[PDB]
């Protein structure tokens, strides 16, 4: 069985989208079919139900009157006509089949409802402690702050430095903008002599930055 | 199960699917009612039997179009149920069988019968 | 209708038995039906049980479901817990025609691995002068290479505990040392930042004998 | 004919059909029986009703996959037929209806009933 | 169990009832579809009745079927016989799952015309000397322009009636005079032919007051 | 409705053929379909049954184990895979549809399973009686004997003589060879002065013969 969702993307508040789920794989019109969503990092929320004939539809609440589900045997496709979208409708949307109990599921398509616009990040140093005792470990990094949409890529010294590197998952701030940090732990004895540059690319905004990070002075 | 109806499943999944099948092969046989007491179809197609007991004077309503939820509603007028199984069996009309009725019956209990004093 | 409550999480050793209890909550007809769905990484949910038991094929016999108590109490039992059973577990419910389909809040199942393999290296980073020019100050605390995941990171600014103005990000588990790393970012306005002196990150973790504080005074070097 | 079943034809072509169990498969569809006595489906789809009377204690078997030939076979065990129509009706279990059984019944005849003498 | 029988032929006047009987021949299943089919010239069969009656559309109401007697006895009735109803008529049955499908042997229905005085002109042809060189002798008898079709043509060789060594061919009915013509060929070896003297064709037909003999002696002129 | 049979012809004893019947015209896969055969001049013999799905095959007897029936919705075609053919399988083979009772039928395709192969005829005179009384009618003709396969054509005086001509149907002899006669009735007074030539063409063997027929002499 294979289910492939499509038609998700970035959309303004108050706009509309139509998701599609292509199937075959089983007995499409000979089974029920569901939509379910999930905000990244959060729980599953059930979203839709279409009768196998397609005669009747069933929905939950927060989207009743705004969304729509239907089927077309032509290419085993579902029809999530989502209207009047709000920030709370931002989520990964999955298709699957209620048949007996959600038999198979797709990989999901991300819907992002945002007043936020394509914005490039600023790149700030997370500077290693100047007062670090020689013979231990120091940490340094780059803070990549205030960007939209995802994703941003971070490498260190053009990919030549990979051991001790931790590039954290992006966090959505209450501003609607993403921020992420990349850090690396290095010998404190290397701080005077090894250059450390984080290479940041936010391709959605055309923003490319190389940031040298070193001990702050006075 | 029964001669003119279709047995499906075993143990607690026993099914007395009627609708025969025109003596065919892997047809879509349906209309099944679990024979196991207090066990009821879980899906509309009755693929599996589930357990949801009731009390006397109640039947088991089953709302849902893929997987059933169960409400233990009371017995309809003209019917009874004296067990936990939750099936509304029809009243035994003694008159059409040969006898009169001593106590008429209600939702809790079926009628009894007083024949013809010989 | 609207109900179904699940515990937040549990940590269990390999080979142990984990029971995840999906409390019906105002269940009423608790026996109507239950299903268990399993979610790993950013992957889609996998159906582990539909119909209360009768695990679909493939899922390991070690997963079993039961609807006991009848006092509102389905449960998912994982006997002989394995390392590939780390995951959020969800209990889908009935109400298929009572009103609308519903899903529980999820339960996180963590595995006990090499416990206390390492204690977190704690670092604090002040906001940069270049960021302070744009009107905002971000203070970063880093916890490096620790296990288990459970840590408590608290920000203090001139003794005041900060709450609602910070955000955390945690790496997924390393594939070589089996540790986690965590960044916590405290965000203030420049005007708020320049009012105060002492900025501190306090880290409580199982591998630390007592909480570790890393701090700086604003305007020092 | 009946409320939850489908009337088709008139006079001697009077028949009643069940939903075609549109579930799936290709086994069959619209299983219909004819209402007029001693009249039986002539084709598997029961497009037309034909006339083939039997005697008591017999049913009408109908071999053929496009047009039926008819064999007047005897009644199966557990059933009866007291008419020329040739349909094996099931025995009336008096016990589940309210009464006891005075004469048990056989292929020729259905059971009569006896009660509770109190 | 397989069986079915029909009369070889039935002849009726125009505008007269025609009865073609089909008998179960001990099958015992008198009632089941007993379809009636009609075959003309070298054309395919046309379905006249399926289902015992209920003539399909187009076929004239004058064709009707009935299954009476129940002592094994379907019948096809043609009321008011027309000139375009000349044809072989076939009944076909069931046993569709009792075992096999089967047609009856067919019944020939011939129409009526001026036949009382429509006698054949009768001719006999000896075998040619060129044929006798190749070792075979064919003796031909011709019956020319006669009605009705029913004729009896008998070959005699030195008084002995010949049987199993002759073959007939009959023309279809002429479109102008409504007659038939018939050729009968007697075939012998040359060695057999040279044994005997008198070769004769004897023709019995309704339009002849007594049988007509045409003959020759071998080796005369 | 139109049904067209094809794939018949002349075949050796012990060989195989496949007949096809093309249809559309109705609801092919939505009906049963039959094969029936007939020896020329003889009765109808039922031959094949195919399930509308094509799942099950029903056969009579003399051909059970030797023949085969199947369907392919592609072009509404039937599949009479006839194997190990014998002289008794020589016949016109018709397709049609058992639906309710042989609804529609094709024109049929002739299968000829014969031993004796192609052979041209000999043409012999049927000579008019020399002793014919002048003022009556005389008959004369041509015997076209011992040919295979059909057909042969016969004309008289290059088609200029057509009145009184009877060209008989061919008869299959016990040898497996066909023979036919053509005759014409003429005024007995014309026998001395009008030439009568039968023109015979057996195109299957390349045999073309003009035969003058006249009173035998001494």
């Amino acid at each position: 069985l294979q289910l492939v969702e499509s038609g998700g993307g970035l959309v303004q508040p108050g706009r509309s989208l139509k998701l599609s789920c292509s199937a075959s794989g089983f007995i499409f019109s000979n089974s029920y079919m569901a939509w379910v969503r999930q905000a990244p990092k959060k729980g599953l929320e059930w979203v839709a139900t279409i009768n196998p004939s397609g005669s009747r539809t069933y929905y939950p609440d927060s989207v009743k009157g705004r969304f729509t589900i239907s089927r077309d045997t032509a290419k085993s496709s579902l029809y999530l006509q989502m209207n009047s979208l709000k920030s709370e409708d931002t989520a990964t949307y999955y298709c699957a089949r209620h048949d007996l109990s959600f038999d198979y599921w797709g990989q999901g398509v991300m819907v992002t409802v945002s007043s936020a616009s394509t914005k490039g990040p600023s790149v700030f140093p997370l500077a290693p402690s100047s007062k670090s005792t020689s013979g231990g470990t120091a940490a340094l990094g780059c803070l990549v702050k205030d960007y939209f949409p995802e994703p941003v890529t971070v490498s260190w010294n053009s990919g030549a430095l990979t051991s001790g590197v931790h590039t954290f998952p992006a966090v959505l701030q209450s501003s609607g903008l993403y921020s992420l940090s990349s850090v690396v732990t290095v010998p404190s004895s290397s701080l005077g002599t090894q250059t450390y540059i984080c290479n940041v690319n936010h391709k959605p905004s055309n923003t490319k930055v190389d940031k040298r990070v070193e001990p702050k002075s006075c | 199960c029964g001669p003119g109806k279709v047995q499906n499943g075993s143990g607690n999944n026993t099914r007395c699917c009627s609708l025969y099948a025109p003596g065919k092969e892997d047809c879509p046989k349906e209309r099944c009612i679990c024979v196991t007491p207090e066990y009821h179809c879980g899906d509309p197609q009755c693929k599996i039997c589930k357990h949801y007991p009731c009390q006397p004077g109640q039947r088991v309503e089953s709302q849902g179009d893929i997987v059933f939820g169960f409400r233990c509603v009371a017995c309809a007028m003209g019917t009874f149920s004296a067990g936990r199984d939750g099936h509304c069996r029809l009243w035994t009309n003694c008159s059409q069988f040969g006898f009169l009725t001593m106590f008429p019956g209600n939702k809790t209990h079926n009628a009894v019968c007083i024949p013809e004093p010989l | 209708q609207f109900t179904l409550t699940q515990p937040k999480s549990v940590s269990g050793s390999l080979r142990s038995t984990i029971t995840i209890p999906c409390d019906r909550s105002s269940g009423g007809i608790r026996d109507s039906y239950v299903s268990w769905y399993q979610q790993h990484l950013g992957r889609p949910p996998l159906n582990v049980i539909y119909a209360d038991d009768q695990r679909p094929s493939e899922v390991s016999d070690r997963f079993s479901g039961s609807i006991d108590s009848s006092s509102n109490s389905a449960s998912l039992t994982i006997t002989n817990l394995q390392m590939d059973d780390e995951a959020d577990y969800f209990c889908q419910s009935y109400d298929s025609d009572f009103d609308v389909y519903i899903f529980g809040g999820g339960t996180k199942l963590t595995v006990l691995g090499q416990r206390t393999v390492a204690a977190p290296s704690v670092f604090i980073f002040p906001p940069s002068d270049e960021q302070l020019k744009s009107g905002t100050a971000s203070v970063v605390c880093l916890l490096n290479n620790f296990y288990p995941r459970e840590a408590k990171v608290q920000w203090k600014v001139d003794n005041a505990l900060q709450s609602g103005n910070s955000q955390e990000s945690v790496t997924e588990q390393d594939s070589k040392d089996s540790t986690y790393s965590l960044s916590s970012t405290l965000t203030l306005s420049k005007a708020d930042y320049e009012k105060h002196k002492v900025y501190a990150c306090e880290v409580t973790h199982q591998g630390l004998s007592s909480p570790v504080t890393k701090s700086f005074n604003r305007g020092e070097c």
